[PDB]
């Protein structure tokens, strides 16, 4: 998983 | 520096369930974690201090345990709202160091994509570019697809997908597909179909346009 | 009420240096110490220093060398300042309060200063109506903010009176290296004739501000 700026969520 | 390992990755259970967050640290720690939530386009937020002390203005239904090197954060019943990301924290040795967090996501009856189409512009038109964009509105679950063809040609490789992340209040999805063509290419083309395949649909759903109406 | 509010996003080049401002209210910087925490999508969070009530400062054991944090009390401004930037530094930077003086449970966070770091310029985005067609009723319409950089964009619709039925999609970057973003919203169809609605966009690195009127085509 990694932080993504965009939505300020974790993408899996 | 301390290793904090934070299980599983990804959570997926029902509203009204219990849920619990992992958090394991590389060497004994005491009772010296805290657990943050981040919602979508937020900072963290302060859930428990110390293991299993409350914060005020946070929720009954957030609480945690475990003392030396296994911690656990509980959601008693889950909300949609829930939906986010948990992080744990270690402060029993410098320098503070944070777990990878969880992904929580809920689970929602099946439902279709209300999908709109929109030309580009005239505005656009003028830059020589053209955006064509299909609008794929509160669906679930997640997966869809998106086929474009300009008078029959299946399009490749000239469009773009964005999803947003759930719906803090009804649990469900929005997609947008843009198709991006030279305004030139766009000229020479008349129908503009937009191709919706999804779990609530029993059939594809088209929208189209024919350039000028 | 606590609040910390940082200063705007930023580009900033490589090997070139990277300042944030951090703004309290609510507190006392001589009661409490101001923590720096980023966050990227290779590292995920990262604490980074702190400088205490009495003006002394931690820096986390691998910024020690480009990091200094410095503070203005009675302005209520804390200065963060780190050297020699290189891309995996690009990251969302917060400012944080904890709850007692000495301790580290962050309750209160800034906002987030996003700062990109790269060799390209700034560039401000172009705002395109999305135009709701002649759905039982309901009408989708939007704007796509297009060729920007670097992030973010802001998008609200009417000036934050409208919010129920946005939804604003993340951004994603063309082949061109700009972003593009969407922004829609449903509406009741006979609500077109009546009401106005605009999106308002802002691309603070650029000081790009527009606000579009979106209305069914001709």
């Amino acid at each position: 998983c990694q932080f993504d700026f965009s939505t300020r969520r974790l993408k899996c | 520096d301390i290793l904090l390992t934070q299980s599983p990755v990804i959570l997926s259970v029902s509203p009204g369930e219990r849920v619990s967050f992992s958090c394991r640290a590389s060497q004994s720690i005491g009772t010296n974690i805290h657990w943050y939530q981040q919602r979508t386009n937020g900072s963290p937020r302060l859930l428990i201090k110390y293991a299993s002390e409350s914060i005020s203005g946070i929720p009954s239904r957030f609480s945690g345990s475990g003392s030396g090197t296994d911690f656990t954060l509980s959601i008693n019943s889950v909300e949609s709202e829930d939906i986010a990301d948990y992080y744990c924290q270690q402060n029993n040795n410098w320098p503070t160091t944070f777990g990878a967090g969880t992904k929580l996501e809920l689970k929602r009856t099946v439902a279709a994509p209300s999908v709109f189409i929109f030309p580009p512009s005239d505005e656009q038109l003028k830059s020589g570019t053209a955006s064509v964009v299909c609008l794929l509105n509160n669906f679930y679950p997640r997966e869809a697809k998106v086929q474009w063809k300009v008078d029959n040609a299946l399009q490749s490789g000239n469009s773009q997908e964005s999803v947003t992340e759930q719906d803090s209040k009804d649990s469900t999805y929005s997609l947008s597909s843009t198709l991006t063509l030279s305004k030139a290419d766009y000229e020479k083309h008349k129908v503009y179909a937009c191709e919706v395949t999804h779990q609530g649909l029993s059939s594809p759903v088209t929208k189209s346009f024919n350039r000028g109406a | 009420q606590v609040q910390l509010k940082q200063s705007g996003p930023g580009l900033v080049q490589p090997s070139q240096s990277l300042s944030i401002t951090c703004t309290v209210s609510g507190f006392s910087l001589t009661n409490y110490g101001v923590h720096w925490v980023r966050q990227s999508p290779g590292k995920g969070l990262e604490w980074l220093g702190v400088i205490w009530s009495g003006g002394n400062t931690d820096y986390n054991t691998p910024f020690t060398s480009r990091l200094s944090i410095n503070k203005d009390n009675s302005k209520s401004q804390v200065f963060f300042k780190m050297n020699s930037l290189q891309s995996n530094d690009t990251a969302i930077y917060y400012c944080a309060r904890a709850l007692t003086y000495y301790d580290y449970e962050f309750a209160y966070w800034g906002q987030g200063t996003l700062v990109t770091v790269s060799a390209a310029s700034t560039k401000g985005p172009s705002v395109f109506p999305l135009a709701p067609s002649s759905s039982g009723g309901t009408a989708a319409l939007g704007c796509l903010v297009k060729d920007y950089f670097p992030e973010p964009v802001t998008v609200s619709w009417n000036s934050g009176a409208l919010t129920s039925g946005v939804h604003t999609f993340p951004a994603v970057l063309q082949s061109s290296g700009l972003y593009s973003l969407s922004s829609v919203v449903t509406v009741p169809s006979s609500s077109l004739g009546t009401q106005t609605y605009i999106c308002n966009v802002n691309h603070k690195p650029s000081n790009t501000k527009v606000d579009k009127r979106v209305e069914p085509k001709s």
